[PDB]
This record gives structure tokens, C-alpha cells and sequence, in this order.
RNA sequence: CUUACCUGGCCUUGACAUACUAGAAACUUUUCAGAGAUGGAUUGGUGCCUUCGGGAACCUAGAUACAGGUGCUGCAUGGCUGUCGUCAGCUCGUGUCGUGAGAUGUUGGGUUAAGUCCCGCAACGAGCGCAACCCUUUUCCUUACUUGCCAGCAUUUCGGAUGGGAACUUUAAGGAUACUGCCAGUGACAAACUGGAGGAAGGCGGGGACGACGUCAAGUCAUCAUGGCCCUUACGGCCAGGGCUACACACGUGCUACAAUGGUCGGUACAAAGGGUUGCUACACAGCGAUGUGAUGCUAAUCUCAAAAAGCCGAUCGUAGUCCGGAUUGGAGUCUGCAACUCGACUCCAUGAAGUCGGAAUCGCUAGUAAUCGCGGAUCAGAAUGCCGCGGUGAAUACGUUCCCG
């Protein structure tokens, strides 16, 4: 039983597109199987924070920020796969976590 | 309240000081400003000294007191009208 | 009256951020005040240097710091260790390795800040304030922006009463989302208080969105 | 609306009898939108008259109806159709309100009742209009 | 805010981290069911003996520039008036303006 | 055999129609055990009533999301879509009785300074 | 604690910065006096780099320039904010007229939500505003098939539970679509306006963000910065206790009610959004209960908060200050916390106040709105009827501009 399988999270589905779609381009190079990437859903958290220095209750800014998720599959890997996947260069803004 | 499985609260430093006073004999009043102690059986018949702010008002325990906190018989506030 | 934030507004439409790394809710409050440590003492260090953006990536465990300035010369030094020496101040900082690399900017006129900061430079040296930003007015336009307004406010020459002029040129369309605008605000220290400065530059609309920005 | 001409909005006609004129008294009985509840009292007001006289209740309602509706208003002026029935209905369901007896279907049913033969105060308000319509 | 309550806040900050462990091996007797009522009893009497900047229940959570304690946001250790700052320039990651 | 999407206030309906004698289920239920109050089955049973063939079908629907109302309402839209699916020439009535349109009304969010979409807080002059 | 205020106890180059001089690694145990701040003893350790002459970290001791100030001036200022007001306007260059301040352009007929658009004209041209580009919701398509899904087949402890399937719902990236596009009138046969078909949607489909030149010496020296003034054995700094929670009264904003369209008891359905490792906890046992103990999964489309409530069915109460209401008070407890007296939340027993729809007057709202029902979060050890969000059920009325306000 082999499957590598892959979680990237970030704060910008730009670069969480581009990350996944880079990761199954290089693994279909190997020529392994792939399973995904499956969007899952998205965090949002948001803040209400007062403008004014002394006193307006009404004066707000509301500011949000959310966090993106892909997951990926690899299945029925070759001896090339696992080590061209951790050779694979990190992009930053986004963090990859890949288990056994 | 305080839960009872903790059992009562008393400062050490006020505990040592009425233990000594009941170990001897003394009629000297105790001084103190822990307000949040609670009054034993073994401060009956003595006199505490306890601060409500700006005074050190004297408290003669009786075994009805036995109970409650030192600071429920020193007010803080003074009120006399409008 | 009061205006939003120009770059503020267009943030993740036509403009990306000046912080560019993702941490776990638990890291993210120790990240953020270790990147504005990081700013607070490049602006001081290099303030003679003409550096206008800084740019922070935190890869893997370490940092590249992005300092955009029109001086290399200076920022790096006559052989280069002044670059180590910014490293090493950064490393310990930071308390993770930290790298630099340098973006020289080709046309210091077109940027908001230099601009800025040279008005504000003549503006502590006495020079009569109506001639400094007629100057960068023109300066500006000639090295090719499609328009520019200037804003000073305070104490002016000195005088008891304060107040605040402006002169613009060209184009400025701040309701406009996609139009591509530069903002910095700047601080003048004069004998009599404090006199704030305030620039914004517009070069042009941005076509194809953040797509074509690639965000 | 100084600007414009709104549109009446559409009602739905009834689920069980198919009527709009039914379905309009529910939306006149219900609040804070318990369209259950105001459907129970309307269903269970009609039911007792049905028993105590054996009439269809929707030409019953119609003809009670029909009765209360007032002619003038309110310097007469003369009412639109749509205020007729808006008028009455409101009528019909105020005096319920101040009737005797403990429960609104009992309440109800007896306006219903009585208006049918000519005493109540939804009649009463009818004529009181008209008395002054006819003194201006 | 004065440099005073700043320091106040630093040492109060130093003596809680001097005396977790103690703290934490003081509580964990106390709960413990097997040991004698009498070692249950002067555990608690320890406890109470500690220092008062030893609780945790005494740290106030202060802006990490100007030192506010009012508005503080735990997820950027900044009050209302520099998060606003910082954010409106560009400075804090993923954070934008919220419509919906 | 065919099948129909309906959607109402957050509510989704999946209906597979197919010839039979009229046995209608929702979510293992029968329609008198799954809807208490009786206005929801006549608004599921509108669109058969229309075109006077109940007993000519069987509908397997299965619901999710909402309030009963909203489910209700999401039943019918699917059965009319699932209905048009199975014949085309029935779409000129069913748009004429109104069931093909999805109603697109929705909550509004609340609004800063507002205690909710609309309503204001209590105003004074002095 | 916060805390800036009061009472009392203390310190003086200072709790914090730099420069000068000397000595010690820094640090660490235990104990006594005291309310604590502080003071006095008692231990262990004595480290790193080093052209090793020493240096670095850190402390102590001395000296003066200084530090420090939530002290004053928002009428000396920067930055930031409210308001007219999402109101439709506001300006410039070159010409021409006038001795001149000034004027024209920007005016006049339609039309629009709009200085939006068409026509004429000593004016000819530009800029900021309006609209649009941005987010979200409504229909369809492609990519994607797990932790999410179950139409067809198979097993089944009838639990998508299992083998499986990629259909559907959903998740979330990218696209398509709506443009007066077509038909009938209208207008000047201009702009534009009124009806109809198709379509998920028809004339700006709904909501959000975005705030023009300027006004109010509007607000903020207590977020921060900063000119000037002022204190510096005290207007600076440390501590314990108290106060910010007082109470003859007056006002603003809310919550719960005054009941039968209801109260209580039993049975039984249907959400969305959000939080969780110092955390959320399945399950079992103990307790009337708040909770306690053991134990299990979870760094979360996987496990959990979690019971949605109003709703539906059956019973009872039969208009009473009540089986309405739930204030106040006596007694007994649980939890957080070093500590709940002043001054916490919650639980159980008992008690059962005013209140029977509110004077002159005054406020919100035009549709998934008002009304009503529950759910979540930030702050946070604990402490929401406030604030910011989420969905469920779901109305009535608009003839019109005469009057009130702008
Ligand atoms: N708590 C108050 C503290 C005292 C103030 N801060 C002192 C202050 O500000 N004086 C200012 C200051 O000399 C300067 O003003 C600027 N800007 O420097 C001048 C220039 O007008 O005006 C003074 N003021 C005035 N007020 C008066 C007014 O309105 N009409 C009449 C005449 O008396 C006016 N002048």
C-alpha cells in the first residue's frame, strides 16, 4: 500500500492553482497515477475594527482573510516520483505537507 | 462561595499571628489588612484590626461571625443623605 | 471628506501585497511583528539611500528581503559587505537565516515616496514650499507619468494659522479600481511643528486584472 | 411615492378551498407570520358556521362579505374596490378582537354569524360612516 | 501608553515564566486522588505562598508597538489603531477589504 | 427514469420520476408522515394537479437544506423540471401556471449601524 | 491586574537609552522579618570566543549630561474620523464683452437615478465628480472525485455499514449568458418612454465596497507623533488596602411582560454560518441539578460544540392578578481564579412585587422587507439583555403631492 497524498494551504487560490497544477504536471512526468486536486472549503474569518481614534461607534472597517486548501493524490508511484516531488521547488505564500 | 471540597481560605500571615495570640494570652488587638479572610472558630474572642480603606477599624469576634469574611464588619463607603 | 486608502482599496484587485508568506494562527502574531522590526530598522539604516519598497518572503524557515532603491551603490557598498553586514543585522533579528537582493528602480520620478521625500527634504530646508512641489509637479510629468497631485498641509512658512494647498496635472482618477495610482505620505520636521506631505502619481490603468497581474 | 406607480402584489389563492379572497383574510388574521396558526383559526371560524347553517362556506363568506362592505369613507370621497374589501375584513376581525366568549375561531365565527343577520359592530361601523357621509 | 506599565507588564511577564513549572507540578499534586489529604493540604498551602506575578490570571495583553490594552486582536498582537495602519499599506499578508 | 433539480431559500430537491400508479416518497417517508402542515401538500402536489395525471407517475424525491416551506417549494421546482424533462410540450403550461421560474428572494445580510437589513435604532433629537 | 483616582508604606542617574570609570560569568538553592514593596542570611554554579595579554553576555558600584511625565494648550500642528450627503454638482486654459468686481462656456426644449443622453447657441476645448471596472447572490457548462455524494449492481448486523460507482447534491476554480437582442405603439420617424414573446432572469434583477470642490477654529496632545510651556527628593517610580459598582432624584438606549393567535406536560420533524491542542469532547458511572470522575476521537468536508427554536399530534388549564408575570428576599451549593466582603456567573428548595396594553408627545420600516424564533463569534481565567454575523416562518399598505421636514 503506497499513496502519496498532498496538502497545500495558502491566502491566495492563485498561487494555491499554480502550486497544484505545477505538483500533478511533474508527477504525470514520472508517470504515476493522480488523484485530484479536490478543493476543499475555504476558511473565512473576518474583523470589524474602529476607525476613528476617539469615538464613532459607526466608523468601521471590515477586513477579512481567508485560507484556501487543495489535497492531492498519488497513487502507484515509481522510484523517481518521491524523490522529484521533495527535489520540487518551494514558491512562497504557500505551505505543502505530504504524507506516506 | 469558595467550594467546599477546597476547604476555607485564610492568609498565612494572619493565620500565624492569631495562633500566637491564642498559644499565649495576649489583649493586644491584631492588625491587619486581609480583608479576605474568613473567621474561624479560633478568632473567636479576639479583636482584629481590619483596614477599610483608610482606617484600621477594631472587630471583637463573637460565635455568630464565625463564617463570614473579616471584611463584611469594616464598610468601605460613607453615606449619611442627600 | 475623508478618502480610503488608495492602496489599501485596490489591494488584491490590481496590487499585491509587500508581505508575501503563510502561517498557522499560532505563528502568525510573532511573524507579523518580527517583519514590521525588520521595516522599522531598514527605514532608519538606509535612510539616506532612496529605498522605496520592501518586499518580505519567509520561503521555508528563512527570509528574502526585496529592497527597491535608486542608490545600489550605496545600499551594497564599495565591495559588498555592507550587504553581509545587512544580512547578518537581519539573521539576528529575524532569529532565522535571511538573505537580500537588490531591485534598482530606472526611473526614481515615476515613484511616489522619492518624490516625497524630496519635497519633504527641501521643505526642512527652507525652501519656499510653492516652489518644491511645482518643481516635482513638472519633474514628474516630464518623466512621463499621466498625471500627478501634490498635497501640503500645516504650518506653513511658519505662519500661526495652519492650512493646505494642493496642485494637480494630468489624470487622476481615484474611483477608477483598475487604474493603476501610487500614494505616499511623508513628514517634515521644521522648527515650527510638523508639516505632512502627500503624493499620488497615476501611470496608466491596468488591462486584464489580476490574472494578468498574477497574483 | 412622488415618482412612480407600484404594483399591487399577488396573492396565492388557497390551498384548500382555492379562493384569493379566503387566503387574503388568513394574511389579515395572521402575525408574526404563523400562517399556521391563523389558517387553524380561519378553518375552525368556518366550520361553525357551516354546522350551526348549512351553507357552502365560500359563497357564505363572499355574501357576509358582500354585506359589510361600506360604500363611502372617511369630505365623502368615494373608495376604490380594493379598499372595500380591505376595509371590511379589517372590520370583521377587530370586532372578534373585542368580542365575549374565550377562544378567536368562537370569536370570530360569532361576528360571522351575526353580521350575516345584521347586528354587530363591523355593521355598526358600516353605518356610522354612512350617517356622517350623509351629514357632509 | 507610559514606559512604566510597559515594564510592569515585562517583569509581571518574566516572573510567570520563572514559575510555571513549580506552579504546574503544585497543581497536578492537588489533583492527584492517590496522595494523602495531608500532602493534598500543604500543596495548597504552597500554592498560596507563591508570589502574585506568578498567576497568569494577572498578564494583560497590550499592543506590540504602542502598548494599548484596550482593542488587541490576539491573531496580529496589534491594537485597533496600527492594525488599521498596517493593514490599509500592504503590510499584513491576505488581509482585504470585506463585502459580501 | 427522469430526473429534476428544484431549489428554494437554501433548500435542494433531487426528483426521479417515472411510470407507475402514483407512489410518491420523500427521504423514506410517505408525503402525509414527512409534511405536518397541509398547505406544503398541496404546493408538492400542484404541478400532477395541473396537467391531471397523478396517478400516472411514481416520484422518488429526496430533499436537503432549508426549512419546510423552502422544502416544499424546491419539491415543486423539481417535479416541473423533472416533468419537462420527460416531455417538452408541456413546458408552455407550466410556465403559464408559473413553476418554472426559480425564485430568486433570498435573506439579506445585516448592515453595520443596523440591529438588522432594515430596521434603524431608536431616534431622539435632544 | 487593567488604573490613570484615594489612604498609608517606600526609592532618588532612577523601572527604561547613550556616553565615562572599576569590580564580578551571568546565574541558583534554602531560610527569616514584613501587608507587600523591601531587607538579611544560606547554597550550588562560575560559563563562551579568543593573533587567547583580553573580548562578548549580564550584573553590581560611582559620576553628570540626562532619563521620566495618561502634566497643560485639538484655538500652534501631523495623521486619523464625524457631518451636510451617495447630495449632483465643482473647476481650468485659450478667445470675446465690461473702466471694474465680473460674465460667457455650465444657459434654453425633452429625458434620466444622475452636469445620464439628444438638439440649438461668442464660444472652442479639458479635469474632478455620476456610470463602469471589484466582492456576493440567482440559471447553465468544463475541470476536479476525498475526509464530501449514493442513481444502477452486489453483500448486509438494515447503520453508504461494506464491495463498488462518478450519475446526482455539494465543494471551488475557470467560463457562457441580458444587449432595447426580437415584436407592437410612441417621440422629432432624435434622445427616450409604454406594452408582448422567448428566457432562471427584461429595461438599474437584489445587496456590499467605493464619499467630489468645500463647511462646522466639529472631535482626538489619553493610541501614536510633534512646536511651545510646566514638574524633576516629585506633577517621576514601587507596593498593600479601597474607589471607578455610592443614591432624596432627572434623561437617553435596551430586555422581560401584562396572557388563550397563550401557559405547562408527553411524543415527534426541518437550517445556515462559525469556533476547537493551555482546546472541543463521543460513551459509561455519580448527582434532582449546575457539575465531578474514568475514558475515546480530533491539528478537523474525517472527531466535537450540537439540544436548532418557533412547527405538527395528544392531554390539561377556562379569564382569574390566574397553572399569567418573574422582580425582591431566606436557605443550601458548583466552577474559574493566589483570592468572589465591598464586587462574578450558574444550579436547587422556598418567596411570588409592579404589571390587566400605557397622558401630552415621539420612532422604525416599501418585500424575503417589517414582525417573530432560535444559532455563532471578537474581547476574554471567569464575567452580554451590548456589538458584529447566520439562517427558519413570513405580512399589510401606497389614491397622490395640499400641507410638515430636507
Ligand atoms: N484653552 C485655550 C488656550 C489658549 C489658546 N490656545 C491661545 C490661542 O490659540 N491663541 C490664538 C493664537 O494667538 C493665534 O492662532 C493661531 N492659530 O496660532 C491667533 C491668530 O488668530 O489667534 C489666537 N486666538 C484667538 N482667539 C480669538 C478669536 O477667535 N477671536 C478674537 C481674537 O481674540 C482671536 N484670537
Amino acid at each position: 500500500n503506497q499513496r502519496i497524498r498532498i496538502r497545500l494551504k495558502s491566502f491566495d487560490h492563485r498561487l494555491i492553482d499554480q502550486s497544484a497544477q505545477e505538483i500533478v504536471e511533474t508527477a504525470k512526468r514520472t508517470g504515476a497515477q493522480v488523484c485530484g486536486p479536490i478543493p476543499m472549503p475555504t476558511r473565512i474569518e473576518r474583523f470589524n475594527v474602529l476607525t476613528s481614534p476617539h469615538v464613532n461607534k459607526d466608523a468601521r472597517d471590515q477586513y477579512e482573510i481567508r485560507t484556501y486548501k487543495r489535497l492531492i493524490d498519488i497513487v502507484q508511484p515509481t522510484d523517481k516520483t518521491v524523490d522529484a516531488l521533495m527535489k520540487l521547488d518551494l514558491a512562497a505564500g504557500v505551505d505543502v505537507q505530504i504524507a506516506l | 462561595p469558595r467550594s467546599l471540597k477546597k476547604g476555607p481560605f485564610v492568609d498565612a500571615h494572619l493565620f500565624a499571628k492569631v495562633e500566637a495570640a491564642v498559644a499565649s494570652n495576649s489583649r493586644k488587638p491584631i492588625k491587619t489588612w486581609s480583608r479576605r479572610s474568613m473567621i474561624l472558630p479560633d478568632f473567636v474572642g479576639l479583636t482584629i484590626s481590619v483596614h477599610n480603606g483608610r482606617n484600621h477599624v477594631p472587630v471583637i469576634v463573637t460565635e455568630h461571625m464565625v463564617g463570614h469574611k473579616l471584611g463584611e464588619f469594616a464598610p468601605t463607603r460613607t453615606y449619611r443623605g442627600h | 471628506g475623508q478618502k480610503v486608502h488608495p492602496i489599501g482599496i485596490r489591494l488584491g484587485v490590481v496590487k499585491r501585497h509587500n508581505a508575501n508568506w503563510y502561517a498557522n494562527p499560532k505563528q502568525y502574531a510573532e511573524y507579523l511583528l518580527k517583519d514590521l522590526q525588520v521595516r522599522e530598522f531598514l527605514t532608519k539604516k538606509l535612510k539616506n539611500a532612496m529605498v522605496s519598497n520592501i518586499l518580505i518572503e519567509r520561503p521555508s524557515g528563512a527570509a528574502k528581503v526585496t529592497i527597491s532603491t535608486a542608490r545600489p551603490g550605496i545600499v551594497i557598498g564599495k565591495k559588498g559587505e555592507d550587504i553581509e553586514k545587512l544580512q547578518r543585522e537581519l539573521t539576528n533579528i529575524m532569529g532565522v537565516p535571511a538573505q537580500v537582493s537588490i531591485n534598482e528602480i530606472d526611473r526614481p520620478d515615476l515613484d511616489a515616496r522619492l518624490v516625497a521625500e524630496a519635497i519633504a527634504s527641501q521643505l526642512e530646508k527652507r525652501v519656499m514650499f510653492r516652489r518644491a512641489m511645482k518643481r516635482a509637479v513638472q519633474n514628474t510629468m516630464r518623466a512621463g507619468a499621466k498625471g500627478i497631485k501634490v498635497e501640503v498641509s500645516g504650518r506653513l512658512g511658519g505662519a500661526e494659522i495652519a492650512r493646505t494647498e494642493w496642485y494637480r496635472e494630468g489624470r487622476v482618477p481615484l474611483h477608477t479600481l483598475r487604474a493603476d495610482i501610487d500614494y505616499a505620505t511623508m513628514r517634515a520636521e521644521t522648527t515650527y511643528g510638523t508639516i505632512g506631505v502627500k503624493v499620488w502619481i497615476f501611470r496608466g490603468e491596468i488591462l486584464g486584472g489580476m490574472k494578468q497581474v498574477m497574483n | 411615492p412622488r415618482r412612480r406607480v407600484v404594483a399591487a402584489r399577488e396573492i396565492l389563492p388557497d390551498p384548500k378551498f382555492s379562493s384569493q379572497t379566503i387566503a387574503k383574510f388568513m394574511n389579515h388574521v395572521m402575525q408574526d407570520g404563523k400562517k399556521s396558526i391563523a389558517e387553524s383559526i380561519v378553518y375552525g371560524a368556518l366550520e361553525r358556521v357551516q354546522e350551526k347553517n348549512k351553507v357552502d362556506p365560500v359563497e357564505f363568506f363572499e355574501t357576509t362579505l358582500e354585506k359589510v362592505r361600506p360604500m363611502v369613507e372617511v369630505v365623502p370621497m368615494e373608495v376604490r374596490p380594493s379598499r372595500r374589501t380591505a376595509l371590511a375584513m379589517r372590520w370583521l376581525v377587530d370586532a372578534a378582537a373585542k368580542r365575549s366568549e374565550k377562544t378567536m375561531a368562537l370569536r370570530l365565527a360569532g361576528e360571522l354569524l351575526d353580521a350575516a343577520e345584521g347586528k354587530g359592530a363591523a355593521i355598526k361601523k358600516r353605518e356610522d360612516v354612512h350617517r356622517m357621509a350623509e351629514a357632509n | 501608553a507610559k514606559k512604566g506599565m510597559i515594564n510592569r507588564e515585562l517583569k509581571r511577564e518574566k516572573t510567570v515564566a520563572k514559575y510555571a513549572a513549580k506552579r504546574a507540578e503544585l497543581k497536578a499534586t492537588i489533583a492527584n486522588v492517590n496522595a494523602s489529604d495531608e500532602e493534598r493540604f500543604e500543596a495548597m498551602l504552597k500554592l498560596q505562598a507563591l508570589p502574585r506575578n506568578a498567576s497568569p490570571v494577572r498578564l494583560r495583553n497590550r499592543c506590540g508597538l504602542t502598548g494599548r490594552p484596550h482593542g488587541y486582536f490576539r491573531k496580529f498582537g496589534l491594537s485597533r489603531n496600527k492594525l488599521r495602519d498596517t493593514v490599509m499599506q500592504g503590510d499584513v499578508p491576505g488581509v482585504v477589504k470585506a463585502s459580501w | 427514469t427522469n430526473y429534476g433539480t428544484g431549489r428554494r431559500k437554501t433548500a435542494t430537491a433531487r426528483v426521479f420520476l417515472s411510470a407507475g400508479t402514483g407512489k410518491l416518497v420523500i427521504n423514506n417517508r410517505t408525503l402525509e408522515q414527512y409534511f405536518g402542515r397541509e398547505t406544503a401538500r398541496m404546493v408538492v402536489r400542484q404541478p400532477l394537479e395541473l396537467l391531471e395525471a397523478t396517478e400516472k407517475y411514481d416520484l422518488y424525491i429526496t430533499v436537503k437544506g432549508g426549512g419546510i416551506g423552502g422544502q416544499a417549494g424546491a419539491i415543486r421546482h423539481g417535479i416541473t423540471r423533472a416533468l419537462i424533462a420527460a416531455d417538452e410540450t408541456l413546458k408552455p403550461v407550466l410556465r403559464q401556471a408559473g413553476f418554472v421560474t426559480r425564485d430568486a428572494r433570498e435573506v439579506e445580510r445585516k448592515k453595520l449601524g443596523l440591529r438588522k437589513a432594515r430596521k434603524r435604532p431608536q431616534f431622539s433629537k435632544r
